[PDB]
């Protein structure tokens, strides 16, 4: 929320605390890290679109900042200054070495390790179009999107993290209860990206 | 290392229905 | 008489067909989509199991 | 119940407290938000309908304040200037990218994440009203429904949480009072639902 | 029964009560209301007929007062002047939208969220008919129906509730008599609705 | 919001047959 009534809300769930609040800021930001590092990504961490130009005879592209992962139902997309665009491939490395050498508009790329690369190289400069998944710490607007949504899984890892180290037994609770809302979050993850889709074969 | 990030100026407003 | 005996026998066959041939469904409209079942499409995917 | 019962219900349930109405109060309130972030979601909740009014040369439209999630059976619709309209459909962004560049009424919307999408642009000003549900704060009903409907489930739910910080046992014997009361809840929207509806399988 | 008999039996078994006379009303009074809101439905709850007219070029019809849920074999009949009458149909919005537009005799409605909403709209007033289950405290009916019928459940609940107020171990073992209780109504609430009826297919 | 609830005015009384 407002990151006031968390901390006011850890310091009364664990005990009434009063002074630990330097140690209740510092260990709750370590959480939000904490969180973005494992393998899920909520919806609220999508990133906005992004652009980007290449010069010509480069064909690495650095990786952009924050990212860590792309969009599944999204790919990269090249635009042309006729305003005309396409969307290319994805293959692995090994696929696409053999256009090394074949010139005109790009086709496909790799993700390799930290770099883009497009094997087929344009001669002059060009515009990339591109969307992912980014840290909180990185993205472009205002408000920490964490702590409006989600909260709860904020409230317990912290409070998880700061009983577990005085040693004390309620960690595995609090670690439980840390689980049944992140299980619960997967859930309502689903519950959006596919609200109100309507399927049929072709 | 150009990623600029276009910015979304558009009025973002909702209206309601009076019963 | 032959003929009534013949007469008996055809009607009980069509009356008990008109009662029951009839192709319908069992089921539990608490998981399905409702909206989607209704509709006739080439191919449509009502969800759930 | 008038928000007032609450608070006497949690002082007598949980032992004829005298002092702590204003814990008593922070603590509701912090258990209708968490309640509402859960993945179900009750009955009570869909807004009426509301529109949004789309400025030309636009493709993304901002989501209403506070959203959760669409309504299953209820789509955009656009009303035009005749008064009638047309469902626009919805597909995933990577299924719409061909229309771009195209000319015409909208046809297809897209999530994102914060912003629908309208890939064929109206080249003029346009509206389009949703059903949606939404946090329980924005709209407009004069009193909170969760006071009104299943005020047990809140009873027993923030009853749990003081109980937490109490570090006492019968903090569990709560909140698994709180899930029967939820489950029976889902109960009942399913059970409503379907009331009084005929299908066919065509 | 006559509201007396019921709380002196609930001062004899709980352990020879005097005077907490005041908190047995308010707390019993609060079993009626919870139960209601709890999934199920008896028999006795069922409303009489009603009827309701609305205006001419208003499509939305708010819900009757104190509406839980309608009555399955029981649907929307629209009452025309001259005697005449009809049932109209049920399907979801979705569904439903398509005849936006289409003037004459009502047909469908939708649930919604609070408001019934008649697609095919008139440019009269008109009256309708309706039945649904509503709460006690919203009934016509001079008595409170669930004192006469099934008053252990209501005994033993508010004892229930009385008793695991003090933090005392008998609350499991009174929870489960509600509960066979309970069962027991569910199964006798279907020895009435298919008492003696008799079936045939077609 | 105008329902209205019918009021139930007919007579209710019932009997028994003499063994």
């Amino acid at each position: 929320m407002d990151k006031a009534t968390l901390v006011k809300t850890i310091a009364y769930r664990m005990g009434n605390v009063k002074g630990q609040d330097t140690a209740i800021d510092f260990e709750l930001a370590l959480s939000i890290e904490r969180l973005e590092g494992q393998e899920f990504v909520p919806w609220f961490l999508l990133s906005e679109n992004n652009f980007f130009e290449g010069t010509a005879q480069e064909n690495r592209i650095p990786v952009p900042r924050g990212f860590i992962r792309e969009y599944e139902e999204g790919s990269l997309y090249l635009r042309r200054v006729a305003g005309t665009g396409k969307c290319l491939i994805k293959k692995s490395q090994d696929q696409l070495l053999k256009y090394e050498g074949m010139t005109g508009e790009p086709s496909h790329y790799s993700l390799t390790n930290q770099y883009f690369r497009i094997y087929p190289v344009p001669q002059e400069d060009f515009k990339v179009e591109l969307l992912f998944y980014r840290k909180s710490s990185t993205l472009n607007v205002e408000d920490n999107p964490w702590y409006e949504y989600a909260a709860e899984l904020l409230v317990a890892e912290t409070i998880w993290a700061m009983l577990s180290a005085r040693r004390d037994k309620m960690a595995d609770y609090w670690k439980s209860v840390a689980a049944d809302q992140m299980r619960r979050l997967t859930i309502l993850d689903a519950e959006r990206r596919l609200a109100n889709q309507e399927i049929f074969m072709g | 290392y150009d990623w600029g990030r276009p910015v979304k100026p558009v009025g973002s407003d909702w209206s309601t229905d009076t019963p | 008489p032959m003929n009534d005996i013949l007469t008996w026998l055809f009607d009980s066959h069509m009356y008990n067909k008109r009662q029951i041939m009839n192709n319908q469904f069992i089921g539990d409209p608490s998981a399905l989509v409702v909206k989607d079942v209704e509709s006739k499409e080439p191919g449509k995917f009502i969800r759930l199991r």
